[PDB]
RNA sequence: GACAUUGUGAAGAGUCAGACUCU
RNA sequence: CGGCACUGUUGGUUCGCUUGCUCCUUGGAGUCGGGUUGCUUGAAAGUGCAGCCUAAAGUGGGUGAUAAACUUCAUCUAAGGC
RNA sequence: CUCAACCUGAACUCAGUCGUGAUUACCCGCUGAACUUAAGCAUAUCAUUUAGCGGAGGAAAAGAAACUAAAAAGGAUUCCCUUAGUAACGGCGAGUGAAACGGGAAGAGCCCAGCGCCGAAUCGAUCAGUCUUUGGCUGCUUCGAAAUGUGGCGUAUAGGUGUA
């Protein structure tokens, strides 16, 4: 399947993927993200009992939020993982991005920003 | 019309028992079938996105040539039906208006 | 062979009818089990009316019916915003509505909010808890009288009734209703023709 | 929301993109057994529309079906009949080929509820197809009210029935003079009820 | 024989006005 | 053994609901439709079903039983479910 | 090259579930004849029926209009009477052949996807308490499903915001 795909001429819209941000600016990105990580397990459980005793800037996920959040031009910026498949889930967002100036960029990994939002991808 | 030895006619153009009619007012379900903003911005993206399929473009190229008999019989056989095959015909000769008027 | 003058056969029965046979041996028994379970239903729902909800007046659709009314599905919105009902209240106080019906004369939105109106005069509604009445709720004294009510809610009446005799008017007698007939007749018939001529007369 | 652009992009199935994508998942799918449990909808828009929900017994598999007409199993086109049944070759299945991958997907799943289906590639030989299945007896999907319904005895094996909506399809049933063949549910009772003698009580 | 599966390049001829058709 | 009606009591649950005004909003694709083939129907220039090719649109789409254009309208809202 | 993720795919006598096979009167989906009638016979008829295969229940299926119709209109499904041996089909031969309106039995309505808002507010195992324990209720128990989106509002009668 991967020597296929690298055989088959690729319409541009599919082979935009493929081009990725490089590694430096991609650790700059991760570095970025990794300051506003969700909420985490320990420290769900380290609020819970506190808060049974007694909302920060935070990344968002979800092709449904993010197109939200792009139509209303409200995200600064965004960043689509590079290998989603089915690919169709985020076929539109490069574009959409592009149609309502929302800075967006394809980084490699869905399993990098899972790990960055505290998910599996 | 109404009036002395006339009741109301049953036959004519004016056939009818007399009745007082309420102002129309659209049911709800005669609302579906209009295109919203959103879905208008949304099928215009993919438009851009996905292209055209290959019947456009060779319907694109005839009415590029300027010949809208041959384009419209190929969207009556392609498509099927003369309704469908003008409202296409119309909308591929409003992509040819554009694209001429983006790049000449 | 048939012979002589007959009528020619039409019988039906060159299939194997003989699997396929249905006897009306149980009608009685189907009319006794339909009477036992409209006692069941009665003493399920009692003092509610057995017939259950309260259907709506209507006009036969055809013009070979036009003339006769006969019971509906239930009321329609309009039927029930111009008397006074909302649909919920309908629905918790036992009357039809027809979601799909829709009224577009006046006379028959009439009819069928009197009828509303009548059955709403009629009503008596206890006390959600006995012990605390609430407002719109019947008195006691109504509730004493309170019993089930059998057949059709509100039944429709189907006697005809002759009009007065009257004199007969000069104006109604110079009339050319045959020739009113005819004309109207034609007038339908040879319409498009005549827009046809005048367009032509136009473009000339 | 997202849904609807990946709507409208799978509604352009002969653009570059969806082309090339369908090219690699045809060819991936060929390589496949004929019924395989699939980890995740390749539609999850269309999965979503046909009543699927990402949820702990809800799964996906995928079935190839052969295409054409149904062939008539007989030795060397050897019919023993008058020539109106001599026909052994340009004759069409009652059934789709969504109903036919439904069922295959059903017979081979006796434990789990065929729910729908849906498309997903073909080329001249086969059709591919998606059907989502809900698992009766897990308890995610007993307890929730929405869903209990598919847990009763009475939707066993819905796809072998033609209860699904592509097994519903072949049975022609609706509403008007243009489906009253059916009335009453199938075309069998109502044949059976048009061809019934009746000998009324009293007569 | 046609259509689909059927993709990626060259040369020639013919149609046009960069496309199509063929070999 | 069940069913009911009323009392007590245990657990869970209720910022709702209707009508007026205001502004915003509103939908199922290899599906529909078309060609051809086969079966089927009382369905007759195609009633229903299916194979292959073609393949949509958005006051759009379906239907109004004689096919087609251009016209008056009327009536629903398919391709998801109990 | 080390380690860590995801994706895809495996092995387990891993923990706990589920399916198989019977029954024929009725029910649902397929497959599918010929005898016979036509005084022959091939379309037609028998018949969309014997036979064959599969799948449920106490009923099944259908079911809340992409309906009927053309009135001053009806209004889910199922069933009965009537329409009616009628319209229609048919080597227009033999033969076949409905439906709406009308009168009745019974009558009950609804839920999603999508758009939009809240956005994980949702859920399964396991542990520990507790009860009326062949199942339920509580959790800083521990794992996992879920942002490729579980739940709440909401579906054409629309719906939602604010307001009286």
């Amino acid at each position: 399947s991967a020597i296929l795909q690298k055989r088959l001429k690729v319409p541009p819209t599919i082979n935009q993927f493929r081009t990725a941000l490089d590694s430096q600016s991609a650790r700059q990105a991760f570095k970025l993200l990794d300051k506003y990580r969700p909420e985490s397990t320990e420290a769900k459980k380290n609020r819970l009992r506190a808060r049974a005793e007694a909302r920060p800037n935070t990344v968002r996920h979800g092709v449904n939020t993010i197109t939200r959040l792009v139509e209303t031009r409200r995200a600064q910026l965004v960043l689509i993982a590079h290998d989603v498949n089915p690919l169709e889930i985020v076929l539109h967002l490069p574009a959409l991005c592009r149609k309502y100036n929302v800075p967006y960029a394809i980084i490699k990994g869905k399993a990098s920003l899972g790990t960055v939002v505290r998910r599996k991808t | 019309m109404s009036g002395p030895g006339i009741e109301g006619l049953a036959v004519g153009l004016n056939k009818g028992h007399a009745a007082t009619q309420l102002p129309v007012k659209q049911r709800q379900n005669r609302h579906k079938g209009v295109a919203s903003k959103k879905t208008k911005i949304v099928r215009e993206l993919v438009r851009e996105i996905t292209g055209f399929a290959p019947y456009e473009r060779r319907v694109l190229e005839m009415l590029r040539i300027s010949k809208d008999k041959r384009a419209l019989k190929f969207l009556k056989r392609r498509i099927g039906t003369h309704r469908r095959a003008k409202g296409k015909r119309e909308e591929l000769q409003n992509v040819i208006i554009a694209q001429r008027k983006a790049h000449k | 062979a048939p012979r002589g003058n007959q009528m020619l056969g039409n019988a039906h029965f060159r299939k194997h009818w003989h699997k396929r046979i249905k006897t009306w041996f149980d009608q009685p028994a189907r009319k006794l089990r339909r009477r036992q379970n409209r006692q069941a239903k009665a003493v399920e729902i009692a003092p509610r009316p057995v017939a259950g909800l309260l259907r709506s007046v209507v006009r036969c659709p055809q013009k070979r019916y036009n003339t006769k009314t006969r019971l509906g599905r239930g009321f329609s919105l309009q039927e029930l915003k111009a008397a006074g009902i909302s649909q919920a209240q309908a629905r918790t106080i036992g009357i039809a509505v027809d979601v799909r019906r829709t009224n577009k004369t006046a006379e028959g939105l009439k009819a069928n909010a009197d009828r509303l109106k009548e059955y709403k005069a009629k009503l008596i509604l206890f006390p959600k808890k006995a012990s605390a009445p609430k407002k719109g709720d019947s008195s006691a004294e109504e509730l004493k009288v309170a019993a089930q009510l059998r057949g059709d809610v509100l039944p429709l009446s189907h006697t005809i009734t002759f009009d007065e005799p009257r004199q007969v008017t000069d104006a109604e007698r110079k009339v050319e209703i045959f020739r009113l007939l005819r004309k109207e007749r034609a007038d339908k018939k040879y319409r498009g023709k005549r827009e046809k001529r005048a367009r032509e007369a136009a473009e000339e | 929301g997202a849904y609807k652009y990946m709507q409208e992009i799978w509604r352009k199935k002969q653009s570059d993109a969806l082309r090339y994508l369908l090219r690699i998942r045809t060819w991936h799918y060929r390589q496949l057994s004929a019924v395989h449990r699939v980890p995740r909808p390749t539609r999850p828009e269309k999965a979503r529309r046909l009543g699927y929900r990402a949820k702990q017994g809800f799964v996906v598999y995928r079935v190839r079906v052969r295409r054409g007409n149904r062939k008539r199993p007989v030795c060397k086109g050897q019919t023993y009949g008058k020539p109106k049944t001599h026909g052994v070759n340009e004759l069409k299945n009652a059934k789709s080929k969504q109903a036919v991958a439904e069922g295959r997907a059903g017979r081979r799943l006796g434990s789990l509820r065929v729910l729908n289906s849906y498309w997903v590639a073909e080329d001249s030989t086969y059709k591919f197809y998606e059907v989502v299945l809900i698992d009766p007896f897990h308890k995610a999907i007993r307890r929730n009210p929405d869903t209990q319904w598919i847990t009763k005895p009475v939707h066993k094996h819905r796809e072998q029935r033609g209860l699904t909506s592509a097994g519903r399809k072949s049975r022609g049933l609706g509403k008007g003079w243009r489906f009253s063949a059916t009335r009453g549910g199938s075309q069998a009772k109502n044949w059976k009820r048009k061809n019934t003698k009746v000998f009324h009580r009293k007569r």
